[PDB]
């Protein structure tokens, strides 16, 4: 019957945690505490057959910024009961939602603790707890000013190999944030594109040349995806320019996969359909003209189905037989 | 990337049922005894996010009531997904063999029904709650299938890969497509139920065409015959028309039929014995 002292007992039972040896002497008591506590504070949070009660969660807010349980928590976590490390995970993305007037103040009390986002990003190399840490950073990816810092952060470009990983389930989970950094915030995400171009399509490209079927698939889907959004209309014209990105798409619609050629095509078509093509794409297209008429002609003509498709297709053909 | 063809050895296939591709299979490197289901991926063509999605939600519990998840692997374009394996068989599997007591039906019922509310708890559901998805271990544990395990606000019905293809267990305001919750996999229940107790659901026999127009229109089905009262109240308890009559599944843990008759798990055994005994080869 305290929701002011949960608090008091974590700031004591998981600092007790680090260090210790697996010695007995805090191996039950004092890890079981963590997890009782856990339970007892997100129960202050939702509602067993009780209320969400507001002026308790007034009182649990103003205490967690006391001082900073919540970082070395994030950092020692992984050595948390599995089910404490999804009930952390619980607390944590509902205290970040909390609002006072149309203002979030989690929020605000993290832009000082800049921290504590990119710990939960170097989690993606403790397998023991990625997944935690993604449902956690997704959660506050998911309000534009937090957004902002993993972007022009240099961290971000760890993305790149979180994404490659070892364990599918991880290379998933990864790739799944770094997609919802790239589109969530649409005016936010536009704005990075344009100022690190040269250096994300560098790496990008590694992406779509690296398989991994799944890493390329989804990677050549999300830049379909951030190619035709029009918030990203400045990024898309300078990218469909390089005629090394036109030798990569023709290269993957060439590729065994048939999923994987019917998604190159769509950021393919892209380039064709440019009313500006610069000379560099005219003539690589120019010199292919012959057998790219021939194979547009034959690609995929089992869609029948997709009346678009083959519009965008006689579309395409008529374009490349009317040059120079 | 560490490859699942030298890593797993695939035994004798048991996806007969739906998509095809679920085989028992060994750990190399353990000797510890898995099922394998393999998703082509190429072919698949329900969305990855999707499929990545009831992994996601798979991997998130860790209950001795539901199977669990051991991890996955990508060979080219193939997913080898790991999970536990039951080697008593589903309580489906054991009717082959006789039928059941009511202290038998009982004993299961109480565990699927901890199942049941630990997914709850976590706002996760069913969905494909039958005999077939009651899995036995040979020691007599008890475990829902992770073939039904789902999200809260996810709909298992629109995708390929997760939908019931039969509207026997299904509850009338899910055929209805309208508002359902956790509620429904408590109708479920209550089928499961009749079935353990009659080796069959309700309406068997029936055209599913014929089913899904019935289970709404009708009187909700009962428990009939050589039972006792308590087993035919569970039921009815289980098989409101109003999802908001149906008790939660905690409520159900100390129903009278339930307290009454449910016994130790290890009992079960004599079940998985009979069975072994009962079958050929």
């Amino acid at each position: 019957a305290s929701p002011a002292d949960i608090v008091k007992n974590l700031k004591e039972s998981m600092a007790v945690l680090e260090k210790q040896d697996i010695s007995d002497k805090k191996a039950e008591k004092a890890t079981e505490e963590v997890s009782k506590n856990l339970v007892a504070m997100k129960e202050i949070l939702y509602g067993n057959e009780k209320e969400p009660q507001t002026e308790a969660v007034a009182q649990l807010a103003q205490e967690l910024y006391n001082s900073g349980l919540l970082s070395t928590l994030v950092a020692d976590l992984q050595l948390i009961d599995f089910e404490g490390k999804k009930d952390v995970a619980q607390i944590f993305n509902n205290i970040l939602r909390r609002q006072i007037g149309t203002r979030t103040p989690t929020v605000e009390y993290i832009c000082t603790q800049q921290n504590i986002l990119f710990m939960l990003l170097k989690g993606y190399e403790s397998p023991e707890i990625a997944l935690n840490c993604g449902i956690m950073l997704r959660e506050c990816i998911r309000h534009e000013p937090l957004a902002k810092i993993i972007l022009w952060s240099e961290q971000f470009y760890d993305f790149f190999r979180y994404v490659e990983m070892s364990t599918f389930d991880i290379a998933s989970d990864a790739f799944a944030t770094f997609k919802d950094l790239l589109t969530r915030h649409k005016l936010l995400s536009a704005e990075f594109l344009e100022q690190h171009y040269d250096r994300f399509f560098s790496e990008y490209e590694k992406l779509l040349h690296s398989e991994n079927y799944v890493t390329k698939r989804q990677s050549l889907k999300l830049l379909g995806e951030l190619l035709l959004d029009r918030h990203n209309f400045t990024i898309m014209t300078k990218y469909i320019s390089k005629p090394e990105n036109l030798k990569l798409m023709m290269n993957l619609l060439r590729d065994k996969s048939r999923n994987i050629q019917f998604e190159a095509f769509h950021v393919f078509k892209v380039f064709v359909a440019n009313p500006n093509k610069t000379q560099p794409i005219l003539d690589i297209l120019l010199k292919n003209q012959a057998k790219l008429i021939e194979f547009l002609s034959k690609f995929q003509n089992d869609r029948t189905e997709d009346e678009q498709f083959n519009d965008e297709k006689t579309y395409l053909v008529k374009q490349i037989r009317d040059l120079k | 990337m560490a490859d699942p063809e030298e890593l797993f050895t695939k035994l004798e296939r048991i996806g007969k049922g739906s998509f095809g591709e679920v085989f028992k299979g060994i750990d190399n490197r353990t000797q510890q005894v898995v099922a394998i289901k393999i998703i082509d991926l190429e072919e698949a063509e329900d969305e990855i996010e999707d499929i990545q999605q009831e992994i996601t939600v798979l991997s998130q519990c860790d209950s001795s009531y539901v199977t669990k998840y051991y991890g996955s692997y990508l060979k080219g374009s193939k997913l080898w997904i790991i999970m536990e394996y039951l080697g008593g068989g589903s309580a489906l599997d054991l009717l082959r063999a006789g039928p059941f007591d009511e202290f038998q039906i009982a004993t299961m019922l109480k565990e699927i029904l901890k199942g049941l509310d630990y997914l709850h708890s976590e706002k996760k559901i069913h969905r494909d709650i039958k005999a077939a998805n009651v899995l036995l271990s040979e020691q007599g544990d008890v475990k829902l299938a992770a073939f039904g395990v789902a999200g809260q606000l996810t709909d298992t019905q629109i995708k390929r890969n997760t939908f019931v293809g039969t509207p026997f267990w299904m509850a009338p305001e899910v055929i209805q497509q309208s508002a359902y919750d956790s509620k429904a996999d408590i109708w479920s229940l209550g089928i499961t139920a009749i079935e353990l107790a009659k080796g069959e659901p309700p309406n068997s026999d029936m055209h599913p065409m014929r089913v899904l127009f019935l289970i709404p229109k009708n009187n909700p089905p009962t428990l009939v015959g050589d039972f006792t009262k308590s087993f035919k109240e569970f039921i009815d308890a289980c098989l409101n028309k109003d999802p908001s009559f149906r008790p939660t599944a905690k409520e159900l843990l100390k129903h009278k039929f339930i307290v009454k008759n449910s016994k130790k798990t290890s009992y079960l055994t004599e079940l998985i014995d009979r069975f072994k005994r009962w079958k050929a080869e």
